[PDB]
């Protein structure tokens, strides 16, 4: 009974100059009762257009809304630098109201391999009973990215928590840590511990490993 | 300006009224109807220092500034003016506020009398939408 | 011009009750309908509810029950309360105008029964201190802290290009971090470089010598 609200794409990479149009699909007809909001990072949601084409003054002319029923579209003529981040979608028609998924707005860029580094458990950490081993990929562009760990040859999911990065503020790009953590008895009881990365970049994984028996 | 029964429907289609929270298009133009007979400029002076402006006859003590109202709240957000307009933007949008309260359409009074629970969708057959 | 600010405890135990505060300035409290929007983990948006001009309110279905909204005209500040709190109501939590015109900046609220712990600091260096290309990247695990945040620097911030220091993630109950700082070959070991943790919430401020 729930109003759904189905945005898309999930995320659209454009350069500072073009135009843009993000969707918004309802899972019934809502008419006009359609907003439009922007949320940058670190920053609360801003109202960008009301009842899927009303204007709000003080808002930037390039924005603008339409559609109606359950199709609605917002257009960005020619994207600019501070427009970048997330783009949802409200509906007020029936209560409860509700939001679609989202749509994030990314910066366009040339692609870029990631820096793969891996490091072992520190000697502090096993002396407490536990053991991290930690990879960093970092700098890469696009986003996609597959990270697979490797334990003695096994593929290894549970242990595994990646963290992040939002788009790099710099250079554009992304970095993301991985980190496997056992306790110090499983750790000690193999041998091959490995991070790979599968990108765009490269048909071939990039791979960092190291050996117990070795260092 | 004085809207066509049918024109106004059509026009509050666009603006999306129709089962706006729960309401059928035929309420909008029944309470439309009764309250100024479709037509945009119609105002209403009471005893307090409040007028009803539009369409939808919308009370200045409560939603909208006319800037010279005693006890102006302006619910609203917006000028008494603009509820006057041959666009009904700003009528549809106040009242949309007003109905999300509540009570609903009850705050129209002739709402209540003249449609609450009747055949509303008879103000809207026969028109071509 | 009217400006909202959220406020209130946050940090909240389960099964207890979750209680924020919205101030509103430039306009008063009963001449609008404000509401109480709260953003997930994920960008999930849910729109819990919103209390109209007359006092009367709208609950969100899935929240009906343990929610209430509610106001007060002295003060002109309107409060939402949710009951039988879960990790579930972890979230940012937004009062903001019926109208979507003006937000608060937003508040973040925890549903935890950890206690405050202080993180245990881990240096990252390369197996056998093996450094290859022309530069070499170390790091820093911070691991089980609660709550957030923690600040973390490299030689006191004389080292500050170069560096990725990604979000915190929940490890059973407690958070942990990572960072990763980055220098030519030519730097490390030569230079020491050394990873500056402080906790505030437990008074704890370490050094890690890579």
């Amino acid at each position: 009974m729930d109003i759904v609200l189905t945005q898309s794409p999930a995320t659209l990479s454009v350069t500072p100059g073009d135009s843009v149009s993000l969707s918004c699909r309802a899972s019934q007809s809502i008419s006009n009762n359609l907003h439009w909001y922007q949320q940058k990072s670190h920053e609360s949601p801003r109202l960008l257009i009301k009842y899927a084409s009303q204007s709000i003054s003080g808002i930037p002319s390039r924005f603008s809304g339409s559609g109606s029923g359950t199709d609605f579209t917002l257009s960005i003529n020619s994207v600019e630098t501070e427009d970048f981040g997330m783009y949802f979608c409200q509906q007020s028609n029936s209560w409860p109201y509700t939001f679609g998924g989202g749509t994030k707005l990314e910066i366009k860029r040339a692609d870029a391999a990631p820096t793969v580094s891996i490091f072992p458990p520190s000697s502090e950490q096993l002396t407490s009973g536990g053991a991290s081993v930690v990879c960093f990929l970092n700098n890469f562009y696009p986003k996609d990215i597959n990270v697979k760990w490797k334990i003695d040859g096994s593929e290894r999911q549970n242990g595994v928590l990646n963290s992040w990065t939002d788009q790099d503020s710099k250079d554009s790009t992304y970095s993301m840590s991985s980190t496997l953590t056992l306790t110090k008895d499983e750790y000690e009881r193999h041998n091959s511990y490995t991070c790979e990365a599968t990108h765009k970049t490269s048909t071939s994984p990039i791979v960092k490993s190291f050996n117990r028996n070795e260092c | 300006k004085v809207f066509g029964r049918c024109e106004l429907a059509a026009a509050m289609k666009r603006h999306g009224l129709d089962n706006y929270r729960g309401y059928s298009l035929g309420n909008w133009v029944c309470a439309a109807k009764f309250e100024s007979n479709f037509n945009t400029q119609a105002t209403n002076r009471n005893t307090d220092g409040s007028t009803d402006y539009g369409i939808l006859q919308i009370n200045s003590r409560w939603w909208c500034n006319d800037g010279r109202t005693p006890g102006s709240r302006n619910l609203c957000n917006i000028p008494c003016s603009a509820l006057l307009s041959s666009d009904i933007t700003a009528s549809v949008n106040c009242a949309k506020k007003i109905v999300s309260d509540g009570n609903g359409m009850n705050a129209w009074v002739a709402w209540r009398n003249r449609c609450k629970g009747t055949d509303v969708q008879a103000w809207i057959r026969g028109c071509r939408l | 011009e009217v400006q909202l600010q959220e406020s209130g405890p946050s940090l909240v135990k389960p099964s207890q009750t979750l209680s924020l505060t919205c101030s509103v300035t430039g306009d008063s409290v009963t001449s609008d309908v404000w509401s109480w929007i709260r953003k997930f983990p994920g960008n999930k948006l849910e729109y819990m509810g919103y209390i109209s001009y007359s006092g009367s309110t709208y609950y969100h279905p899935s929240l009906k029950s343990r929610i209430s909204i509610t106001r007060d005209t002295s003060k002109n500040q309107y409060y939402l309360q949710l009951n039988s709190v879960t990790t579930e109501d972890t979230a940012t939590y937004y009062c903001a105008s019926w109208g979507g015109d003006v937000w608060g900046a937003g508040t973040t609220v925890t549903v935890s029964s950890a206690k405050t712990t202080a993180p245990s600091v881990y240096p990252l260096a390369p197996v056998c201190g093996d450094t290859t290309g022309s530069s070499v990247t170390l790091g820093c695990l911070v691991k089980g802290y609660f709550p957030e945040p923690v600040t973390l620097t490299w030689n006191s911030g004389s080292l500050s290009s170069g560096v990725h220091t990604f979000p915190a993630v929940l490890q059973s109950d407690l958070y942990t971090l990572s960072s990763s700082v980055t220098v030519t070959s030519s730097t490390w070991p030569s230079q020491s470089i050394t990873c500056n943790v402080a906790h505030p919430a437990s008074s704890t401020k370490v050094d890690k010598k890579i």
